[PDB]
């Protein structure tokens, strides 16, 4: 969830 | 290029203040990426290598969370090891990372190894915080000798002929390992093919043969995909990592895969653990794990 490039 | 010394300043921080720096130079820098990426060189893209050895996953910049495993696993050279990429971006303190791990490499090149991740790679970093770190701390002529050196880092090794290591995970264009030793290097990362798979894909369990990939990227591939994979190619077990795991490791397929994620308190929806994974001298695979604070 931190962004999908990836939680 | 005093190696005894930079080692020795990034190894002082041991117990330090909460998330003390290490400064080296920017002379001694570049004579790390530069002598470490002429071993690079000098060592084919394909690694072969022998156990008993750690295997690691990603770090992300968490540099004192790398020093948790080496007191964990051992200082180099006391145990060989083998990081699957992903040293850089995200993390507070990629350089002291990366700086680290490139004088191993040159202190101990037969005894040290380094693959490439997807975060090894200049369009990424630009965006995930590498090269604001590199512009911030030192000079963005630095953040590109980085990326020369990291335009040579292997891409996958297979450990005494049984298990197959990579960052990201199989290809639908990988049918023989000499595909992966004829690519040439320096080379950057594609946005498509072997080369971009082998640092971006990911296994699934909800997928039949290949799949989409949600990060734009690459593709899925199933548990059959992974089968067929060992069969062929006379393997026991595929390891790679690129993926947060909420155990710091997490077998896949019938533990015939397994992915490591080494950087603990990493995601944002789950507390994760850190793993690093011991191989002992006949490939028995056993943990030391990073646990979420
Ligand atoms: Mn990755």
């Amino acid at each position: 969830x931190l962004x999908r490039x990836x939680x | 290029l005093n190696l005894d010394s930079i080692i020795g300043r990034l190894l002082e921080v041991q117990g330090s203040r909460p998330g003390k720096n290490v400064q080296l130079t920017e002379n001694e820098i570049r004579g790390l990426c530069l002598k470490s990426r002429e071993i690079f060189l000098s060592q084919p893209i394909l690694l072969e290598l022998e156990a008993p050895l750690k295997i690691c996953g990603d770090i992300k910049g968490q540099y004192y969370d790398l020093l948790r495993l080496f007191e964990y696993g051992g200082f180099p050279p006391e145990s060989n090891y083998l990081f699957l990429g992903d040293y850089v971006d995200r993390g507070k303190q990629s350089l002291e990372t990366i700086c680290l791990l490139l004088a191993y490499k040159i202190k101990y090149p037969e005894n040290f190894f380094l693959l490439r991740g997807n975060h090894e790679c200049a369009s990424i970093n630009r965006i995930y915080g590498f090269y604001d770190e590199c512009k911030r701390r030192y000079n963005i002529k630095l953040w590109k000798t980085f990326t020369d050196c990291f335009n040579c880092l292997p891409i996958a090794a297979i450990v005494d002929e049984k298990i197959f290591c990579c960052h990201g995970g199989l290809s639908p264009d990988l049918q023989s390992m000499e595909q992966i030793r004829r690519i040439m290097r320096p080379t950057d990362v594609p946005d498509q093919g072997l080369l971009c798979d082998l640092l971006w894909s990911d296994p699934d369990k909800d997928v039949q043969g290949w799949g989409e990939n949600d990060r734009g990227v690459s593709f899925t591939f199933g548990a059959e995909v992974v089968a067929k994979f060992l069969h062929k190619h006379d393997l026991d077990l595929i390891c790679r990592a690129h993926q947060v795991v909420e155990d710091g490791y997490e077998f896949f397929a019938k533990r015939q895969l397994v992915t490591l994620f080494s950087a603990p308190n990493y995601c944002g929806e789950f507390d994760n653990a850190g793993a690093m994974m011991s191989v002992d001298e006949t490939l028995m695979c056993s943990f030391q794990i990073l646990k979420p604070a």
